[PDB]
């Protein structure tokens, strides 16, 4: 909503300057988003009168002038525009002036004429884009004026954010009646005085709907000139609200709109066939709109119709043809009340949003289209001419919504609030705002007026006498409640702990978007359908991610594309995989994913220079799966992705349960994507392992423990870590360690074999250990790596 | 193309994660539970004179607790503290209520057992307010025992004496053996100690209380003997990881 | 639970984010959720005011589908962008930097 | 992230109060998300939040 | 339950939480220690000669009868225990209290909070593809500058 704060104040004038005004407007909930001053900075602009023109003797186009402003003599003043002539009331800017851009008019010629001033267009002006000629003021313009006192140019469009409650505060009379009670000021209205019918002119208005429209105001008027100029002063007030000057008779409506906040529309009258009919539209009617396009309507949508077609979405858009045109004469002028339940989600599902379409879905008020009509009628004729016809009115007391009757009790009040505010206070507050408010027993009936649309409950009440009173006239005052502590689990892996880890294992977080590319995405995984956005922000943005590994792998090509090879990132956040047995057919699983690449550290005199590999990545993951005191139970085990080298790649298992994946990202996706070398990524499925054990303390031998190193040769796929497990299931009494230190693999063992040292630590709570019970837990675990792995002992 | 099929299941590079030491666990643990009730962590120093220690908690030279107290002197006035009630005096004098504070830290008692050492870590827990009852006392130590604990546990308030507090209470968590186990004191302040520090006991109130941290977490961990607590055996530290 | 302590809450809040006494009002605005709705505006150095905050107190009809009672409690509710608040405390100009993610902008904040 | 730094900030301030941190899924029915905040199918708010709908 | 306002505590970013760099310490495979703050002046004035530490007149033993000026002492004291028992590797640390005696200090004594610890043997355990090297200066320096490195101020520190 955008506004002129003159006109604003010619129903309200309090006394404070227009910062304070923008400051209060905003205090009472209208969000004041700028305040713009109506025309261009400058001085020395004044009217005038081309008292004679005549052709420029040496330029084709120019003409000379004499122009009076008043002065002891006439002016010389040459100018080039096509509308200039010898009757014209015009803007001059004399010598002296200074036009906006500090451009100084001085005495010159132009063409070899002397011109002594400038006549000024209104983009010259500031005003507005108008450059097509010189302003045209009206004939009684006061020729020593200065056009700022004439045009009332000092002064302010007023942008503002209205929510959808104060649905009344879309039109001048909204606006001012609010700003009116915060200064605690009467509203000034003008006088509306009705037309009274010189013709009987009718036609049949019929009402099929009259739950969506309780009342429908036609009106004819004869024989009106539609190519009749509009006044200055409306232009003015249209431009200085965000309008643009059309025409006289859509100028008009829209000046009523924006007066009264009521829509208002003008048929052709003479392309109205038999009468109106107000109805549903029926399934798959189509109407040409205004725009020239097509909308398919359907049987739950207000239709202005004739006896034949329709004409015009009820309350939204006008048709093409039904509108007013060149060659119209006779108009029948609409003002209508339709209920907004009628009308809200209509025009969003043609994807149109008009100045009728936005009113009425949010509440006009239902006692205003008598005056409005009123008030059409009139500006219509004086601009138009022609002849008024009586008013049609065909309304619905029965859907009329009404008032509402609400008991705002003391006890809520002061509860909800917290801070007292007077009876009187709080009466003067409501009866102002327009309520008919009776005083009772600790308590107030209100009774809401029409054009209030939230005013249905006592707290919207409550809202109201607080928003009066102002929000910072209630003190502070800190919760006064319980101190109960919750619930506690220590067995909870905190997610910012395992943050914590990744920072001090040289991971930097990112935060990528939830939604990225599907070209990109199936690259990553090849043939897995996403759940797609209809109609997203870009395409590229339009899949949800299955994994995290598409936004990070983007991060890492964005920094290298930056001059930065080596990035270490992790990211936590939800991924979205379709599951028909999952809420709402998507499965969302929060997820803790990362991706190293480049050196192992950054350049450095006793570190070497090495890229990252498996282990380096599997190591990081390990100190994380550490932190849940359960990595003896995590497996790694050797598993395709497509993503991922077939060879280097592992899921992590955790008590048998898949947790996430981890490996070198495949050459063919890392020669695609344009990353710069080997990258290695991982995920993990955060809540399968936000569990940690809660320890419990052991006793500790003080007895000395034996170390027995073995060489454990087996096959190539034999998973190293297998033989370590079988080695600590074995030996649980005395084996208190198993540690691997070695691997082999050349010259000594056979090809396709490999050769696992294995230290094993040996000690008992209760006494020293010889040689004899030594070497029989030690040959105990050699045969069962035998048994189960058919390994030899070197 | 090329095949540099790995064995996946070897051990990462990396050097292996540390711990927290079992008491210094307890401490964070009880940190966080009153932290989400408003109470803040304050410190102080452990050598302190015999006022704070002793004077500003209503223990005069002629009381009992004091000469009988196991207490490291160093001098007739500096001494190790028994107590983490110094940092608690010197915030009620230097701010009006409310008061919400805990104080863990080192203290010292002379005898040395298989249940006792030297040293040990105490904290301290002091709240002033308008209508502080015992009520409030016993609320929120119970919740205090259930989240420590993570169980709930039969817990008993009983009558005791802290020259600091009155009326004074001790709490016994019902131990695994079948009896009470001493687990804190408590009391409501004495209104000499508010006195003393510039607040009104006829319009504040408030209640105090005090535990140790390694009985605690012998019987939240299952450790046996106390003196593992600062023998620092790498094997069990290792265990609270 | 009282609008006063919507406003005692939020202030609390807004200066301990700040770290700083900073100028603060509550101005009236509107939410589906909330009866009456506020939203909360501190005075930057640039002179204007920046929105940073929006509340109010819940409405009966979200207690009321919930199973509370508004004739016996009551509640606010708040609300707040991390990015423009993370733009306030840290002087980060462009919103689009926090979603490009280029570690030459997060090495800043270790 | 200096969105992580913020968030976890806010959530010492009121976890001194007794705040609990809850969290939940992004994709959310027309329930949880308009209906049950007073926001009908026929509130603005669900066109002036510039949903993105999937169906 | 108590009765109370909800007020917020006093908050400031720029505080360094110990707890933080006792994680960090953690995260570098550093194990946390408490030893007791009474040591033996014997073992103390081979580490600290001819700094007269605060002697208890009165001490459990001659042992354990002066306040440790530094957390050296323990922390030596518990390599040694560990070492004793067949562990060679010893990465610690402790944050503690260290007492030197001070006239311009309250009660003589001035009582500072020190952050200490101690590294020796190889730089990790015995593993498959990291080769047994002893650790040396800069491999604790390295932990040192990424405890420092937490304050922001890294780059105006001087070794
Ligand atoms: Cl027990
Ligand atoms: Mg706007
Ligand atoms: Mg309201
Ligand atoms: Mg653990
Ligand atoms: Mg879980
Ligand atoms: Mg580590
Ligand atoms: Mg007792
Ligand atoms: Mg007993
Ligand atoms: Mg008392
Ligand atoms: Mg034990
Ligand atoms: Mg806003
Ligand atoms: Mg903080």
């Amino acid at each position: 909503m955008k506004f002129s704060e003159l006109w604003l104040r010619e129903w309200v004038n309090p006394a404070i300057d227009s910062d304070a005004l923008a400051n209060q407007i905003t205090m009472a909930g209208l969000e004041v988003d700028g305040v713009e001053p109506v025309a261009g900075s400058f001085h020395g602009v004044v009217v005038g009168e081309v008292v004679e023109c005549a052709q420029h003797p040496n330029a084709d186009k120019l003409r000379v002038t004499k122009v009076n402003v008043g002065g002891d003599r006439l002016l010389d003043i040459v100018c080039g525009a096509p509308n200039c002539r010898q009757g014209l009331r015009v803007a001059v800017a004399t010598i002296g002036a200074v036009l906006p851009g500090d451009f100084k008019i001085k005495a010159a010629k132009l063409r070899g004429e002397p011109s002594e001033g400038m006549l000024c267009s209104f983009s010259e002006l500031g005003i507005s884009d108008d450059h097509s000629g010189i302003i045209e003021l009206p004939a009684d313009a006061p020729i020593g004026t200065d056009i700022r006192e004439y045009l009332k140019l000092d002064d302010n469009t007023i942008e503002i954010s209205v929510t959808p409650n104060r649905a009344d505060c879309l039109g001048i009379i909204g606006v001012a009646r609010d700003v009116a009670v915060l200064n605690q000021l009467p509203l000034v209205q003008p006088e509306i005085v009705p037309v009274g019918a010189t013709i009987d002119d009718t036609l049949p208005i019929t009402v099929e709907a009259p739950e969506a429209c309780p009342r429908y105001l036609g009106r004819v008027v004869k024989g009106i000139n539609v190519k009749a100029p509009t006044p200055l002063w409306m232009k003015e007030k249209l431009r200085r609200c965000g309008i643009r000057s059309i025409d006289a008779v859509v100028d008009v409506t829209n000046y009523v709109l924006l007066e009264l906040g009521q829509p208002m529309h003008a048929f052709d009258k003479d392309r109205i066939e038999g009468g109106i009919v107000v109805r549903m539209a029926k399934e798959g009617e189509t109407l040409v709109l205004l725009d020239g396009t097509e909308a398919k309507l359907n049987a739950d949508t207000l239709v202005i119709a004739d006896h034949n077609k329709a004409l015009a979405m009820g309350g939204i858009f006008g048709g093409e043809h039904s509108g007013v045109n060149d060659e119209t004469q006779n108009v029948l002028l609409e003002c209508a009340f339709f209920s907004p339940l009628s009308i809200t989600g209509r025009a969003r599902r043609h994807g149109l949003h008009t100045d009728a379409s936005h009113r009425y879905e949010r509440g006009v008020d239902p006692a205003l289209q008598h005056k409005a009509m009123e008030r059409a009628t009139r500006l219509l004729i004086d601009i138009c001419g022609g002849e008024a016809g009586p008013v049609i009115d065909i309304t619905n007391e029965a859907t009329l919504p009404k008032r509402a009757t609400i008991t705002l009790r003391r006890s809520k009040l002061d509860r909800l609030i917290g801070h007292h505010i007077a009876d009187e206070q709080v009466t003067d507050i409501l009866r102002r705002l327009g309520c008919e408010v009776t005083e009772g027993k600790d308590e107030w009936q209100a009774v809401a007026p029409s054009w209030r649309f939230d005013m249905e409950i006592e707290e919207d009440l409550v809202e109201e006498v607080a928003r009066v009173y102002g929000y910072n006239n209630i003190p502070d005052e800190p919760v006064q409640a319980s101190l109960i502590m919750g619930t506690h689990r220590e067995a909870d892996l905190s997610l910012k702990r395992v943050k914590t880890l990744l920072n001090d294992k040289g991971y930097q977080e990112v935060i990528t978007y939830s939604f990225v590319d599907p070209k990109v995405q199936q690259m990553i995984h090849p043939g897995v359908e996403a759940l797609l956005l209809p109609s997203p922000i870009s395409v590229e943005m339009s899949a949800m991610r299955l994994s995290l590994w598409t936004g990070l792998l983007a991060t890492v090509v964005y920094n290298q594309n930056r001059q930065q090879n080596r990035v270490r990132i992790f990211e936590s956040g939800l991924r979205f995989v379709p599951d028909t047995q999952a809420p709402l057919g998507i499965r969302q699983d929060l997820m803790l994913a990362g991706v190293i690449c480049g050196n192992r550290y950054e350049e450095h005199w006793n570190l070497a220079k090495e890229t990252v590999d498996f282990y380096d990545l599997k190591g990081d993951l390990e100190s994380v799966l550490d932190l849940t005191g359960k990595l003896n139970e995590v497996e790694f085990r050797a598993e395709a992705n497509p993503a991922l080298h077939p060879g280097q790649s592992a899921a992590i298992y955790l008590k048998g349960e898949r947790i996430g994946f981890v490996g070198v990202v495949h050459p063919e996706l890392e020669r695609k994507l344009d990353l710069n070398g080997r990258t290695l990524v991982f995920e993990l499925e955060w809540n399968k392992l936000a569990d940690r054990v809660v320890p419990q303390a052991r006793e500790i031998s003080r007895f000395p423990a034996n170390r027995r190193d073995i060489a454990v040769v087996v096959a190539e796929n034999v998973p190293a870590a297998d033989i370590l497990s079988e080695c600590k299931k074995v030996g649980v009494n005395q084996v208190v360690g198993v540690n691997l230190f070695d691997v082999y693999r050349g010259k000594g063992v056979a090809e396709g074999y490999k050769s696992l040292a294995i230290s094993l630590i040996l000690q008992d709570t209760s006494r020293t250990l010889e040689e004899e019970e030594i070497a029989a837990t030690v040959a105990k675990c050699v045969e069962a790596l035998k048994e189960r792995f058919q390994a030899s002992l070197r | 193309l090329a095949a540099e099929t790995i064995d996946v299941s070897l051990p990462g590079r990396r050097i292996e994660n540390g711990g927290l030491h079992p008491v210094t666990r307890t401490i964070d643990r009880i940190e966080s539970f009153f932290g989400e009730l408003g109470f803040t962590v304050a410190t102080g120093p452990e050598i302190e004179d015999d006022y704070h220690n002793f004077d500003a908690l209503n223990i005069p030279g002629h009381h009992p607790a004091r000469a009988d107290h196991d207490t490291f002197w160093f001098d007739t006035t500096r001494l190790l503290r028994t107590q983490t009630s110094g940092v608690q005096i010197r915030t009620m004098k230097a701010q009006q209520p409310p008061i919400r504070i805990i104080a863990p830290g080192r203290v010292y008692r002379n005898d040395y057992d298989q249940t006792h050492t030297p040293m040990f870590h105490q904290m301290e827990g002091l709240i002033v307010d308008t209508n502080i009852s015992f009520t409030n006392l016993k609320g929120t130590l119970h919740d205090f025992l259930r989240n420590f604990f993570e169980e709930d546990l039969q817990i008993r308030f009983r009558p005791s004496y802290f020259p600091f507090t009155e009326p004074s209470a001790e709490v016994d968590v019902m131990g695994k053996n079948g009896k009470w186990l001493e687990v804190l004191g408590c009391g409501m302040v004495h209104p000499n100690v508010l006195r003393n520090v510039g607040i009104d006991p006829e319009v504040y109130s408030g209640f105090a209380f005090g535990m140790g941290m390694e009985r605690l977490t012998m019987l939240r961990y299952g450790v046996t003997d106390l003196r593992s607590f600062f023998e620092n055996d790498l094997r069990f530290l290792k265990q609270f990881k």
